[PDB]
C-alpha cells in the first residue's frame, strides 16, 4: 500500500562513502624576478 | 622555506586532512546506517 518511488537510491553519498573534503600540502610558490640587464646595450661616454 | 619546514607545516596540513578524511567516512557511515535506502526498512520501523 505504501508508496514505491524514492530518490535517497539516486544519492551516491547515501550509498558510498566519500572522503572529500582534502587538504594540499603547505607549499609556497617560488618566482623570482629575473635579472634585467642594460649596461651592454648603451655605453656613458660622457664625463659628468 | 626554512621556516615554514621548521614548523612541520606539511606534515600538519596531511595530519588535518587525513583526520578530516576519517570522519567524513564516519559521517557517511553514520547517514547510510540512519538514512533507509528501502521501502520495507521504512516499514519495518513502523514495527518499532
Amino acid at each position: 500500500i505504501y508508496l514505491r518511488d524514492l530518490k535517497v537510491e539516486d544519492i551516491p553519498l547515501a550509498r558510498i562513502t566519500l572522503p572529500d573534503f582534502r587538504l594540499p600540502e603547505i607549499a609556497i610558490p617560488e618566482f623570482i624576478i629575473p635579472t634585467l640587464n642594460l649596461n651592454d646595450f648603451q655605453v656613458p661616454d660622457l664625463h659628468i | 622555506n626554512g621556516e615554514i619546514q621548521a614548523l612541520e607545516l606539511p606534515q600538519k596540513a596531511e595530519a588535518l586532512k587525513l583526520f578530516l578524511e576519517e570522519t567524513k567516512a564516519t559521517v557517511a557511515v553514520y547517514l547510510e546506517s540512519l538514512q533507509d535506502t528501502k521501502i520495507t526498512l521504512i516499514i519495518n520501523w513502523l514495527q518499532e
